[PDB]
């Protein structure tokens, strides 16, 4: 992913020219949307794709494929993001029972207000 | 060519050869890349070859043959005896020559029409398929 | 931190956010840290401040990405704000790359500050204060005759005077 | 630079002008040193670093900045003071050693403390032409003892690690500058120059030595000059193999021509009546050059550029060529026996890559390299591939083969039994080499034919892996062929899935199998630092310092490979691995490695048993959520799957029972089986049993024996045609066709009226 992007910003550093726009400052997926200036329809096309893959993978209440799409392309945020309205799973009573209540965050309230 | 008309980008003229080559310049004007030898008046002569056996008219066939005297090499007799039997009689030995030079040399450039009209030529394999897969 | 945050929130401000948001991340504030982040426009944060509040799954992933980007050659262009807040979320200090690149948040303000942030981000939070101080001794000291990556404990009124230390 | 010098400078100002507060100017005066410095104003940065430094006498950093900034102003004496006080205060660092070093070599003022830092330095990272000239001018000063002390330095650095091959070459620049051939060809003709003949600098300048020598020294030619002008053609050669590895075109066609006219002058001199090692070493070198050739063409027509699938004649005929050029039979000559090992071991290389390629393009077609040579064979043909190869250029005077005639040559058919040998030896080199690995075992895979990996695995390593033959352990410190054969297997597999996706989203005219150097790497970097760590354990224990990460990534694979803790992989991958296991077992006859096979194979349907209820209930597949494996949905299980998943389990375990001993409980776990594998299995079991009695004394009262064992196979042979007749699909289910049915049945039904 981002390859018109890398090669526009190689383009950049090495003649100068090549980015006769508002360009981008990292290749992050956070970087545009933080900055607020876009780059490549292209590319928004393509992530618009993706998310509609999520879509249709977390809308049939999958997580496993999910994940397995995420790892094969390279768009992990989304399942990285989709995980803090959980709850702890407090059960552990001793230290030979495995470690179950790692999921989940007491913030619920702020994420949902958020 | 009636769709083009006449003054866009060289219309076609009567005559078969000149309606041709009025076709070529319309679809491809541009020297298109793997050229040999020549060319007709700045023209694809592999292209005009091409579009002449698709045509059908072995007449016009034949007046580019003749134009082309010093734009081609050595096969401006193999072409003629193609055009002028039916029966497609150019000599054993000659087809033979021609389909060992296709399979060695005529295999990989960037010529579709040149490939395609010496593929015809040397008659070989079945079907050979380069650019036409185009809802054409 | 409550005292430090306080007196802190009046030095950076609007202008001041990167250096804002560096202070809290490595405070570990939720309450104002959020309210500043919704008002201002930082969604991103406020939504992953609950996914780092435990569960380090998003943590693993986010080194496994930023492994990728190194291995990719792509941290070259990218600027050092990113890496350094995601080194930051992670709970590194310092993060070492393949290609000379050495990301520093500057870990070494104050030692509470240090053993609050190898404790909540670095360690998980299944690890004892004992396990915890050891591991902060075993970092600003010496495991395998390396460098220190973290602060030695001094007195307040004596981090105000310089004294000839090293890395060693 | 990203920022502007202008617009960091209003900044700056703005913010100083805005609150002007000294106490955080002192606080910050680092950041406001990088400011400066990056503005321009060195005047400006050094008192913010001197404030920072006064203020907090910590971070060697801020002294490093201001050494910088003393020494890009003209303070040589407080940038080198400034720089020996970081590199004192800091462990080491390789930019402070240099710029320490540049800076005492600007001054011409000696010292020890520079060549302590310069030591450290090469201790540290000994790369790199740097260190060399730094060492060069810092001993300058002396002359003939500071020469002696530069080349004893030298020497000393390599000793404690092989890694100065830059500096080697400039040290073999230096003394063709300064007149030394002798002592050049001295340097290069040392028996440690074998191993650092991987870089192409360093062998195209071993091959302009060879060359300078040969123009300076020609009055005499021996065995001698026989051996420097074969290590420089060997050079070139590797010079040539290097650059079309490499990912440009320019320099490998370059290389190329290179090698094209050296092999001509070869021809040349040679064409006299010469019967020595020179033939064979020319008929190698012959080979080696049509291999190049074809993995040129190969990359040229992997490009999306001319006809990849009409590219393929060349590339099978130069691979057709390199297979029937045959190898150095032993030593012709002795003398060159050093050169003549390595000449074999690219020889073997050079054959098993040819055949594999072969085998993976001719689409299993016998006549394509008989057509190949009938239609490629004469000087019209070699013109065209020559023009094609060195693009319009080098004709039949600049080759070596246009001088001569072509007849229709004939070639050698690539066969499985001399492949074997050739991967065999090809794997003593490739030991260490994953990618090598895991290509070799790609085509094997695409050639349906896998050889033994307990074989592999004894060629690879020629050492007894420490501990090995492990069922369950849980110490990291452990390994064993059979994880490591696990392991071979599962990357195998992830490799031709993600071959076949990246086949599936492009088109489907890719070819069915690609060289490395077009595949890259086939692994990742945690596969990378496991096979290192493994390749320490064989090689005993691991390094001091990383040992514990290593040992940590061992046991973190190691929970996943024997399948300790369940973390969530597919069913599909582990049937695969138990399939290979199993193939590999009947493939020996060993008790031993049999019985290890099975309990692995066991172990696996026995973690696998708990997650077949998942899928009949209708619930989700899990992934491998570790980045080592790359499985996807290419290799999964559906619902209806469940029933044949727990027959091959079943399968297994009465295996498992006749592999032990238990004929009786194998037999009653094949009986309750209702497959027709399972029938096949009684009948082998029942023909091994007749064989084990006939083998022992065949007198008058074990005939009754042998004739009831020989009816009880009978009529499982009769039933298993019977089913066969019922429905064709019998054959294609069993993995024997029924042509060897029909002969056990008639060899039982010929011994039946046997009387002894």
């Amino acid at each position: 992913y981002w390859e018109n992007t890398l090669h526009t910003l190689k383009q950049r550093s090495m003649l100068s020219l090549g980015s006769s726009r508002p360009l981008v400052s990292e290749l992050d997926p956070d970087a545009p949307i933080r900055q607020k200036l876009p780059l490549d329809d292209l590319d928004r096309e393509d992530d618009i794709r993706l998310l509609k893959y999520l879509f249709t993978l977390i809308r049939a209440g999958m997580t496993d494929e999910a994940q397995r799409l995420c790892k094969r392309c390279g768009q992990a945020w989304r399942a990285a993001t989709l995980e803090g309205w959980k709850l702890y799973h407090d059960a552990n009573i001793n230290g030979g029972t495995e470690l179950q209540a790692v999921e989940g965050n007491p913030y619920r309230c702020v994420w949902k207000t958020c | 060519v009636f769709a083009n008309l006449q003054q866009a980008q060289l219309g076609g003229v009567p005559g078969t050869y000149n309606l041709v080559r009025s076709f070529l310049n319309i679809r491809l004007p541009t020297p298109i890349p793997g050229l040999q030898d020549g060319e007709i008046e700045g023209y694809p002569v592999w292209a005009l070859i091409y579009y002449c056996m698709r045509c059908g008219d072995l007449m016009a066939a034949q007046q580019v043959v003749n134009r082309a005297q010093h734009q081609l090499g050595d096969f401006k007799n193999c072409f003629q005896e193609y055009i002028h039997n039916k029966d497609r009689r150019l000599s054993p030995t000659t087809e033979n020559k021609l389909r060992l030079h296709y399979r060695r040399a005529v295999r990989a450039s960037t010529d579709p029409y040149k490939r395609a009209v010496y593929c015809i030529i040397g008659r070989c394999d079945v079907s050979d398929n380069h650019s036409e897969v185009a809802d054409k | 931190a409550q005292e430090r945050i306080e007196e802190e929130v009046s030095l950076y401000g609007p202008e001041r956010h990167i250096e804002a948001v560096f202070s809290y991340l490595t405070g570990g504030r939720i309450s104002d840290a959020c309210r500043l982040a919704q008002k201002s426009g930082d969604h991103r944060l406020s939504l992953l401040l609950s996914q780092m509040v435990g569960s380090q799954e998003v943590r693993d992933l986010i080194t496994l990405q930023l492994v990728d980007w190194n291995k990719l050659q792509v941290d070259h262009y990218i600027q050092e704000e990113r890496l350094r807040v995601f080194c930051l979320l992670s709970g590194t200090p310092v993060w070492r790359s393949s290609d000379n690149r050495s990301i520093n948040v500057c870990s070494q303000l104050d030692w509470k500050r240090t053993l609050g942030i190898h404790l909540w981000y670095m360690l998980p939070p299944t690890a004892t204060v004992a396990q915890a101080l050891h591991m902060y001794e075993q970092a600003f000291q010496e495991q395998e005759g390396g460098e220190p990556y973290a602060c030695y404990p001094l007195p307040p009124y004596l981090e105000d005077c310089g004294f000839s230390f090293g890395d060693d | 630079m990203r920022r502007s010098k202008a617009e960091i400078q209003r900044y700056v100002e703005n913010a100083q002008n805005s609150a002007s507060s000294p106490r955080e100017k002192s606080m910050k005066g680092f950041l406001f040193a990088r400011l400066y410095y990056e503005a321009k104003e060195y005047e400006l940065a050094k008192r913010s670093v001197s404030s920072y430094i006064s203020v907090q006498e910590r971070d060697p950093k801020a002294h490093r900045f201001l050494g910088q900034l003393f020494e890009i102003e003209g303070n040589v004496e407080k940038a080198v003071g400034c720089y020996k006080r970081s590199l004192e205060l800091n462990p080491t660092q390789k930019d402070l050693t240099l710029r320490i070093a540049e800076l005492i070599c600007t001054l011409n003022i000696k010292d020890g403390r520079a060549e302590y830092w310069v030591e450290r330095a090469s201790k540290l990272f000994p790369g790199s032409p740097e260190i060399y000239r730094l060492k060069e001018q810092l001993l300058s000063s002396q002359g003939e003892a500071g020469w002696n002390q530069l080349f004893d330095l030298i020497q000393a650095e390599l000793f404690a690690r092989p890694n100065d091959v830059y500096v080697n070459l400039k040290l073999v620049d230096l003394f063709l500058s300064n007149q030394r051939l002798e002592e050049a060809v001295l340097h290069c003709l040392k028996p440690e120059r074998r191993a650092l003949r991987t870089d192409i600098e360093w062998c195209s300048c071993v091959v302009r030595v060879f060359k300078e020598y040969l123009a300076s020294k020609q009055g005499q030619k021996n065995t001698n000059m026989r051996m420097i002008t074969k290590e420089l053609l060997l050079a070139q050669c590797d010079v040539v193999f290097l650059t079309l590895s490499k990912k440009d075109v320019q320099k490998s066609k370059e290389a190329l021509e290179r090698f094209d006219q050296a092999l001509l002058s070869v021809k040349q001199s040679v064409s006299g009546t010469d019967a020595s090692d020179l033939s064979v070493t020319f008929y190698e070198m012959r080979g080696h050059y049509y291999m190049h050739a074809g993995t040129l063409l190969l990359k040229m027509a992997q490009s999306c550029e001319v006809q990849w699938k009409a590219l393929i004649e060349p590339a099978a005929l130069c691979y057709l060529l390199a297979y029937q050029v045959p190898k150095p039979k032993s030593k012709p000559v002795k003398g060159d026996d050093n050169g003549q090992g390595f000449l074999e071991e690219l020889a073997f290389d050079r054959q098993s890559k040819s055949g594999h390629l072969l085998l993976t393009l001719s689409h299993g077609k016998q006549n394509f390299i008989s057509e190949i040579i009938e239609t490629f064979a004469n000087q019209c043909g070699q013109s065209i591939l020559l023009k094609f190869l060195f693009e319009d250029n080098l004709s039949m005077q600049d080759s070596f083969m246009g001088s001569d005639d072509i007849s229709y040559v004939e070639n050698r058919v690539p066969d499985l039994s001399e492949l074997s040998q050739h991967d065999n030896g090809s794997l003593r080199i490739h030991n260490g080499d994953l990618q090598h690995l895991t290509w070799l075992g790609l085509q094997w895979h695409f050639l349906s034919t896998l050889p033994p990996l307990r074989k592999w695995l004894k060629q690879i390593f020629p050492r007894v892996p420490q501990e090995t033959s492990r069922l369950e352990s849980n110490i990291p410190e452990s390994i064993c062929l059979l994880d490591l054969e696990v392991f071979l297997l599962a990357v195998v597999q992830t490799s031709y899935l993600q071959l076949q996706d990246n086949n599936t989203t492009a088109d489907p005219n890719r070819p069915r199998c690609l060289p490395l150097p077009i595949c890259k790497q086939l692994f990742t970097d945690r596969q990378r630092s496991w096979w290192d760590a493994v390749y320490s354990l064989i090689t005993k224990k691991a390094l001091p310092g990383t040992s514990a990460k290593l040992r940590s990534v061992i046991q973190h694979d190691l929970t996943t490979l024997r399948a300790q803790e369940k973390h969530g992989l597919q069913p599909a991958v582990l049937v695969n691995w138990a399939r290979g296991l199993h193939k590999t077992g009947y493939s020996l006859n060993s008790f031993y490695d049999q019985k290890e096979y099975m309990g692995r194979c066991v172990h696996y349907w026995k973690k696998l048993l708990p997650l077949l209820d998942l899928v009949k209930q209708k619930k989700s597949i899990p992934e491998p959520v570790d980045p080592l494996f790359k499985h996807f949905h290419n290799k999964d299980i559906k619902v209806s799957e469940v029933k044949d998943l727990e027959d091959e389990a079943c399968i297994a375990f009465a295996t498992l029972d006749l592999v032990d001993g238990k004929t009786e409980d194998a037999i009653i776990a094949f009986e309750s089986v209702k497959n027709v594998v399972a029938y096949w299995n009684l009948a082998l079991i029942y023909q091994r049993k007749a064989e084990e009695i006939e083998n022992d004394c065949l007198p008058a009262e074990e005939q009754e024996e042998f004739q009831e064992c020989l009816l009880k196979c009978k009529g499982f042979l009769k039933m298993i045609c019977d089913e066969y007749s019922a429905y064709p699909s019998i054959a294609t289910s069993l993995p024997v066709p029924v042509e060897t049915v029909f002969e056990m049945l008639d060899s039982v039904k010929q011994s039946l009226g046997e009387a002894m």
